[PDB]
């Protein structure tokens, strides 16, 4: 026959399938090289028993009992693979295979033992797949001059490796999800031919001496081993180390002069108390990140002369302290982010230049922050989020290449926010320190309790995203730059605003109204839902309409922008001018009139329902949910630290209206202690068919329930639309 | 025994569906109160013939931990006139230190229902596998408990397993950013997701590259659904000693969280955030226990949406998949559109078994 190959069991319905590959029928084949069962048994199945001496080429599914006959030395062989379950015991041992290269075993789920490997050679790849019971690997498996693919994956009772590696040329070396390992084994020689080492999950103690070899790989991942507490200094071989969980580690290995190349450091989850402090010896450093580590208290000493680093990222380092000090040339980038315990920064910074990337972001602990700042003329981007720095040092003004500046405050929400004694009764009246500054892009400020501002915005230009966010006390704005594309303003004076600067300014894409009563309402999680106190969106829902009102209707004119009229305000129903609303179905489908152009028709005005979330809700509603039940101890809350989480969010949905093309996306703010809160959105598109508009594929977390649709017209914006529907 | 639970019984009677539908379960029983529940509306369903338990799959604990898990699950089920389900144990996951010190949690009120310490079974998957190959039907597949056993059985026999399975219903969450290639990952801060985190990513990615529909439930769906604390009282009434055992439980872990918010000791939680969603100076507890009325239940929710029978009474399921991709869909807080029968059915289906 000289081959076989056993198609689906239900198309005979008789058993001749049993027969093919019964004893009494393979007597007849005297030649036999393939035999292959693809067809998984359905409930039913036939021990075989002759296995006749010729095969080449063999793949089983679901074998029957554990031992292979007696009788089968096949002395030539190519390809074996099972599938199949209770195979212990594959030979009784020094079996003579001369040929047979390829060995696939793929859920064997009680495999206790692998064969001997005394003679057989040549084996290209050896796979081993969801063994289940299996604690020895036969070390003889070592002793092959030529392996190429050593797959170990999911072995749960895996506990020793060989101890000796002697292969020359092994290509993909696959040690997944172990989790039960005791000693990673030492290799000898150079394995220049490599490509795939994965070492993921797995219960090592500590790597051996003997990784300078691996060296060839020149990257190094490490991911949740959660037993390992040393390494070689044989690492610091890699141009690439990222070391992520390991709940005890508590040192690094010092470092020993052998190596001179690695550029990509990464650190997290880990137990590193200080560096080896002779970090200078490798001279090669790029990029340096180290997040979330909680014992980091001491960093290290002459950490400066690493030959200029160009990235450093410090978060979470919740007990680092204040830095040495600099006794570098390329930094571009300086992060830290939620460092509590540190105090201040260290002076001669402002040595330092050529910086460009400036973070300060949650450190509570911060105040005197530099003053001088001297010949510091390349930063481009500063970032304060925490609190401490009151007052922005002086001379500042004497840098002019800065484009994004963020200052943010944070504040207690209630009925109504109140400042730190009223900003310590600072003379707001003086404050021109951004005034003074030019060729700014981006400019945040959010919890500041300042009355006045600068009189000299006009000077300032390309000021292209302006937020003033919960910053009351304040009675007007005197003059806006010619250029915002994004403004975000809160309620208190909103609506005058719009209607006085949109006819003006040439380019005010999206505007965002932001109130504390609505923010404040919505302070439980379950308000949502649960129930609305009415008489609130009564509170704002005229403000809508008279807002709406007060426009200046003047966008059918030639195409200024290519942009529509976007604005974000707070609450939940149709401010009722819309002729045509939808309760639900969550989409929108609207069967205008013909012929409009009777007057001129200036465009459609489109308002929808959503609400964004704050990017950490999961965790409330999970601890909450938790709290229900409440099997947690007292023990347990003494050391329980809460995840940090950023104050401020940036939320947007997109949204797309079609009849031509157009899609235009939304954004507001989001507060920490108040996650979701319903919102309006109006967007207004100047200019058969069949008026449609989908929200998107994706946004899982935002649907949108709401809808309100009208015709506005010429005449003084009569807006009289022939329009009967509902 | 109020008209309108047996009124609401007898409609699910109406709509009930031709063939029974045989399931399979993984539980960490002996945590809380619910689980228990779960139990009981499922042997009450099986009652009704609307579902058929095959076997259940322990988790959440060591070797000598899910072993008495185990034993308790089959006493519960044995007392619960449930005698033809399998329990099996699970299989060795990875713990850290503090994961370990959180999952050997055992409540001491669960010690006497364990069963004769000989009818456990210790093997696995390995009997729910020959099942599914020469099941002649499709069946659904439940979690409510660690993805590590599920994520092992999906892993082998894709054909197989695609073949002969309707749908996987979960209680968990959904990370809001897409995977890489398109697909949809569960979050981190889920606590069933947060067990195992490579099993559960595992199992989402192989459900949804094999085609497999997916029910996900998050944990509103209890928060919209509360339910009033006359019904412990009113399934112990008549003495059932699995009854008494939830209303004991249910009494411990309240109380317990009463006297611990006493005395400021749990950060972030106040006097007034207890009486706000629990109930609409310090008192006793037995005058607090009267005035609440929103707890909750989480995966008979879940069981519930698993039949399709009832999935469409009272649920309203919400499409997030790609066009092009396998059908996954997400029922939250504002999919469930009728609470109060979804409560009459928690208070019937519980009550009467
Ligand atoms: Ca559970």
């Amino acid at each position: 026959i000289e081959g076989l190959l056993l198609t689906e069991p239900e198309q005979f319905e008789e058993g001749e399938l049993e027969y093919m590959y019964s004893a009494e029928a393979l007597k007849k084949t005297r030649r036999l090289r393939i035999l292959v069962k693809e067809y998984y048994n359905r409930g039913f199945d036939e021990p075989v028993a002759y296995l006749p001496n010729s095969l080449l080429w063999l793949e089983w599914r679901n074998y029957s009992s554990n031992s292979f006959p007696s009788n089968f030395e096949p002395s030539k062989l190519v390809y074996l693979t099972m599938k199949g379950s209770s195979i212990i015991e594959l030979w009784n041992g020094a079996k003579r295979l001369a040929f047979l290269t390829t060995l696939d075993l793929s859920y064997c789920h009680k495999l206790i033992q692998t064969p001997d490997f005394r003679m057989i050679t040549n084996l290209e790849r050896l796979i081993l797949s969801s063994c289940d019971a299996l604690v020895e690997v036969h070390p003889s498996v070592g002793f092959l001059k030529n392996l190429i693919l050593l797959n170990m994956d999911h072995c749960i009772s895996l506990e020793r490796l060989p101890a000796i590696i002697q292969s020359e040329c092994l290509e993909v070396l696959d040690l997944n999800y172990c989790f039960n390992l005791k000693m990673f084994p030492e290799v000898e020689r150079n394995m220049t031919h490599l490509k795939k080492l994965d070492l993921t999950s797995t219960g090592i103690r500590e790597l051996p001496a003997s990784i300078e070899h691996l060296s060839s790989l020149e990257n190094l991942q490490m991911h949740s081993c959660n037993q390992l507490v040393s390494l070689p200094s044989s690492i610091w071989r890699f141009r690439n180390l990222k070391i992520s969980e390991c709940e005890k580690l508590g040192s690094l290995p010092e470092i020993h002069g052998n190596s001179n190349c690695t550029r990509e450091l990464i650190l997290k989850l880990v137990s590193i108390k200080e560096l080896p402090t002779s970090i200078g010896n490798l001279t090669s450093l790029n990029f340096l990140e180290i997040c979330n580590c909680k014992t980091i208290s001491s960093l290290s000493s002459s950490i400066w002369g690493l030959t200029s680093l160009t990235t450093l990222k410090l978060l979470d380092c919740r007990k680092l302290k204040n830095l040495p000090g600099i006794p570098l040339d390329l930094l571009r980038i300086i992060d830290m982010s939620w460092c509590s315990c540190i105090s201040s920064l260290p002076h001669n910074i402002w040595m330092l230049k050529f910086l460009r990337i400036l973070c300060i972001s949650y450190c509570s602990r911060l105040e005197y922050l530099p003053e001088n700042l001297g010949h510091l003329e390349h930063l481009e981007e500063l970032l304060a989020d925490g609190t401490g720095i009151l007052r922005l040092p002086s001379s500042v003004a004497r840098l002019n290449k800065l484009e994004v500046l963020s200052f943010r405050k944070k504040f207690a929400i209630g009925p109504k926010v109140q400042y730190s004694s009223s900003m310590l009764n600072l003379p707001d009246d003086v404050f021109g320190s951004l005034g003074s500054l030019g060729s700014v892009v981006k400019l945040n400020l959010s919890g500041n309790g300042f009355c006045n501002l600068p009189e000299t915005m006009n000077q300032l230009f390309c000021l292209e995203y302006l937020d003033i966010t919960f910053c009351q006390r304040l009675e007007a704005l005197p003059e806006l730059p010619p250029s915002i594309k994004e403004l975000y303003v809160d309620e208190h004076l909103a609506l005058r605003i719009m209607e006085d600067l949109v006819i003006k300014c040439k380019e005010l894409n999206l505007i965002a109204v932001t109130k504390i009563e609505y923010q404040n309402f919505y302070r439980w999680l379950d308000s949502i839902w649960s129930d609305v106190s009415e008489l609130l969106e009564n509170s704002q829902k005229q403000q809508l309409d008279d807002m709406l009102q007060l426009i200046p209707f003047s966008y059918l004119s030639t195409a200024k922008r290519e942009e529509v009229l976007k604005i974000v305000i707070h609450g939940t129903r149709i401010p009722e001018w819309f002729r045509w609303q939808d309760r639900s179905a969550t989409t929108m489908s609207v069967n205008l009139p013909e012929y409009w152009y009777t007057e001129n028709f200036l465009g459609f005005a489109i308002c929808c329902s959503c609400c964004f979330y704050h990017s950490a809700r999961s965790y409330d509603v999970e601890f909450e949910g938790s709290m229900h039940h409440y099997n947690y101890d007292s023990s347990y809350w003494k050391e329980y630290e809460e995840p940090s989480y950023d104050f401020y969010e940036r939320d947007s949905i997109e949204i797309t209206a079609k009849l031509l093309k157009k899609v235009c996306s939304f954004s507001m703010n989001v507060l920490r202690r108040a996650t979701a809160v319903p919102n309006m959105c109006f967007a207004f598109f100047p200019f058969y068919g069949i008026f449609e508009t989908c929200l998107s594929p994706g946004d899982i977390r935002h649907r949108g329930k709401q809808w309100g649709f009208n015709l506005v017209y010429k005449d003084e914006t009569g807006g009289s639309v022939t329009h009967e529907m509902l | 025994l109020t008209p309108t639970e047996t009124a609401v019984l007898r409609e699910l009677r109406l709509h009930r569906p031709p063939l029974p539908l045989d399931t399979l379960l993984f539980t960490d029983p002996n945590k809380d109160p619910d689980d228990v529940v779960t139990y009981t509306i499922a042997k009450q369903l099986q009652a009704e013939g609307f579902l058929r338990l095959t076997d259940v799959v322990v988790t959440l604990g060591d070797a000598d931990m899910r072993s008495q898990r185990a034993q308790l699950a089959k006493g519960v089920f044995d007392r619960l006139a449930l005698p033809e389900v399998r329990v099996a144990r699970g299989q060795d996951y990875p713990m850290t230190s503090t994961q370990a010190r959180e999952h050997s949690k055992f409540l001491a009120e669960g010690a006497a229902l364990r069963a004769a310490p000989d009818a456990v079974h210790t093997d696995g998957v390995r009997a729910m596998r020959e099942r599914l190959a020469t099941s002649p039907h499709k069946l659904g597949m439940v979690v409510i408990a660690g993805m590590t056993d599920a994520s092992a059985l999906l892993a082998e026999a894709g054909d197989l397993v695609r073949e002969k399975l309707a749908s996987i219903t979960i209680m968990g969450g959904i990370d809001p950013a897409r995977d890489a290639d398109g697909l949809v990952q569960p979050d981190t801060r889920a606590y069933n997701n947060a067990t195992d985190i490579h099993a559960a990513r595992a199992l989402y990615r192989r459900a949804q590259q094999l085609g497999i529909p997916l029910r996900i439930l998050s944990k509103e769906a209890a928060y919209r659904a509360a339910v009033p604390p006359a019904f412990y009282e009113g399934i112990a009434r008549n003495g059932h000693p699995v009854g008494e055992y939830l209303r004991d439980v249910q009494k411990n872990a309240l109380k317990g969280l009463w006297e611990g918010i006493q005395a400021n000791l749990i950060p972030g939680l106040d006097t007034a955030w207890f009486f706000r969603t629990f109930v609409a100076g310090a008192m006793s507890f037995d005058a607090i226990w009267p005035q609440v009325t929103k707890l909750n239940l989480y995966d008979p929710l879940t069981l519930l949406a698993a039949l399709p029978g009832a999935a469409r009474l009272l649920f309203q399921p919400t499409p997030m998949h790609r066009e092009g991709a396998s059908p996954v869909e997400h029922v939250g807080h504002a999919e469930v559109v009728r609470p109060e029968k979804a409560r009459l059915l928690l208070s019937a289906l519980a009550k009467a078994a």
